[PDB]
């Protein structure tokens, strides 16, 4: 289990026990996420909301191997002091379904 | 093409009757998943909030740990812990698609 | 296409072309539910349609397959009644509400 | 005898005809009398009526006729996601399309032939019908634009009132239909 | 002539005629013999010949024979689905009946009339073969209700026993259907 979020505060995640890694560029992240779905780091990678939006694109053509390594968009921490706009994420999750602005 | 009889006809004939009921068929199964679509978009979206509940309680909790003591303790302390190792994913073998749940092992209490 | 002139009030009884209706459009999705049910299962249904398809595969075993016995048309509308108490109540909806009042069950 | 409208005699009489009144079975199915679908009829006579209508019936006449037929064309538009994701679940405007087009269905369209008053309806009571329904949809959007939610605009006391409105008396409808604008208009002032 | 069964013939002798047989051409481009198509020929001799069964052949004769009829109407019912959607996508006992319904058309109708034994096949043999086949039904559906695996059930090495169950003589059948039908029992006894 991996996380892609923070520079400092994936210490945090780190001293939950589970491994990860932080760069604060998002080339290099996605490169050690690209080593991460090579050798994959045990089927869970959380990355950063306001830094990749969409993490999924890039790491499907990359591999088109299954989808073992799950891939989530994990808050940050400073946005999390804010509120997490539950019903927008939703809404462009729903969007990213079936392209219709159907709200549930 | 076939060569056209009175029997082509009316297999031709069965042919469409067949796919019409397909065509019916189909959008009732589309109608299920989407009830079932809309049965789990809101147990995700209250699943995504207890997270952001327990990410405020989490990065709170860091903060604060790293600050009233140092950050070095922290640090040698989180390059101590094992790795958290063997978390993997099962099966949820479900229209005949096996997705990936994932479960871990946690060695939390040694 | 000439029922509505041969039964009603008078002429056999008064929920005749009520309980056709509702037989018809019941049968007439037990028929697709069991289409439905091919591909899906038996759990992820609703209440209501697994009830349908007991209500299809009931239909079809005890009002259509008479056999050669007679049945008259008390008899056959006791028995569609009978069938029709599979479904819930209130889901009886082509049918106005003392019929169901007075012959359910 | 099939039921299909390719054979010579459905053919060669749409050719010679010019007006088409598709009756259908699903609507009589659904209780909706009288039974003609409006999405596979079709007329040729409204362009030679225009004059006749603008000096017999009312002058603005075929302008919200073209807004009753544009409304029942979106309506029958988005009816394929209307099934598909539910009926509250849309927007704030197209569930007031759909709620305007299902009492355009109900109350303009449908008609019980049977009744003393409702039999019969002249060009005068139908254009009044047209205008109270239009008035409703055209103001609705823009009390929905400024200030007010989907359920507040359609239980109201105008929505029996336009919807009884075909039960009017023919002489009664002059002292009827500017009682009703003016009460449909107060209660989109009020609140809405 | 043209392999069509709309001519002025066929449709003058299928109107007289009782048991009509049709043979088709796609059961026959594989090999596959006799070629009866069963979705479009009948019988109507068999509300006379109830009482001849129940006395010479068996008892459940007829029920044995409506229970064949009827799981291959399920059968034909179910080629929709899965000529349409696919082989998955569907039930453990729609393929169950699906399964079954082909061990049918391979184990009791399929007979080849050139092997010395499987020619001359008189109906305690196929009364067997038919009660074998509904045991293992039964009992297999029972079984999937209970809940396991198709493809734990599809590979026994009794179904293999019933399909070589029409090869064996007329002479020695009934101890040869007795074992089948001790491993038919003892073979979901393990499950």
């Amino acid at each position: 289990m991996a996380v892609i979020a923070d520079p400092e505060t994936a210490q945090g995640f780190r001293l939950a026990g589970l491994e990860g890694y932080g760069a604060s560029s998002a080339e290099e992240a996605q490169s050690l996420l690209e080593t991460l779905v090579e050798r994959g780091g045990y089927a869970l990678v959380a990355v950063d909301e306001a830094l990749l939006p969409d993490p999924e694109r890039a790491v499907e053509r990359l591999m088109r191997g299954r989808d073992l390594p799950v891939l989530l968009p994990i808050a940050g921490l400073k946005e999390a002091f804010q509120g997490h706009d539950v019903e927008g994420y939703m809404r462009e999750l729903v969007r990213k379904t079936i392209g219709f602005d159907i709200k549930l | 093409q076939v060569s056209p009889t009175r029997m082509n006809l009316l297999q031709r004939r069965g042919q469409l009757r067949l796919a019409q009921k397909g065509v019916d068929l189909l959008k009732k199964k589309r109608d299920a998943l989407v009830a079932e679509f809309f049965g789990l978009v809101r147990e995700a979206m209250e699943a995504r909030k207890a997270l952001d509940q327990a990410a405020k309680e989490a990065y709170a909790a860091l903060l604060l740990a790293q600050a009233f003591d140092g950050p070095e303790v922290v640090a040698g302390a989180a390059l101590g812990v094992p790795p958290l190792e063997g978390v993997e994913a099962e099966v949820e073998n479900v229209w005949g698609s096996k997705v990936p749940r994932l479960k871990a092992t946690f060695p939390d209490g040694a | 296409r000439l029922m509505n002139n041969g039964v009603g009030k008078g002429k056999t009884r008064e929920d005749h072309k009520q309980v056709s209706d509702q037989l018809y459009s019941a049968y007439a999705n037990g028929v697709d539910i069991r289409k439905l049910v091919a591909i899906i299962g038996e759990d992820a249904l609703t209440e209501n349609d697994r009830r349908y398809l007991q209500f299809a595969d009931a239909f079809e075993r005890f009002f259509i397959n008479q056999g050669q016995q007679n049945r008259s048309i008390e008899e056959s509308l006791q028995i569609a009644w009978a069938l029709l108490s599979m479904l819930p109540q209130g889901e009886l909806k082509r049918i106005s509400k003392d019929h169901i009042g007075k012959y359910y069950g | 005898p099939g039921g299909d409208m390719s054979e010579p005699v459905t053919q060669s009489t749409l050719r010679i005809v010019g007006a088409f009144w598709r009756l259908d079975a699903s609507l009589a199915f659904r209780r909706h009398f009288p039974a003609i679908n409006w999405n596979g009829s079709y007329s040729l006579f409204t362009s030679a009526l225009d004059p006749w209508y603008r000096e017999n019936v009312a002058e603005d006449y075929p302008e919200l006729r073209d807004a009753i037929s544009e409304l029942l064309q979106r309506e029958a538009g988005l009816q394929e996601i209307v099934q598909l994701v539910g009926p509250d679940a849309l927007q704030d405007a197209e569930r007031l399309v759909i709620e305007v087009g299902r009492i355009i269905r109900e109350d303009f369209l449908q008609q019980n032939a049977y009744h003393e008053v409702d039999a019969y309806c002249s060009m005068k009571k139908a254009y009044g019908i047209m205008k109270m329904i239009l008035a409703f949809y055209k103001e609705a959007e823009a009390a929905i634009k400024r200030g007010v939610s989907i359920d507040e605009i359609l239980q109201l006391p105008v929505l029996e009132r336009i919807g009884r409105a075909r039960y009017v008396s023919e002489e009664e409808f002059p002292a009827y239909f500017e009682e009703a604008m003016k009460e449909i208009q107060g209660a989109f002032k009020a609140l809405a």
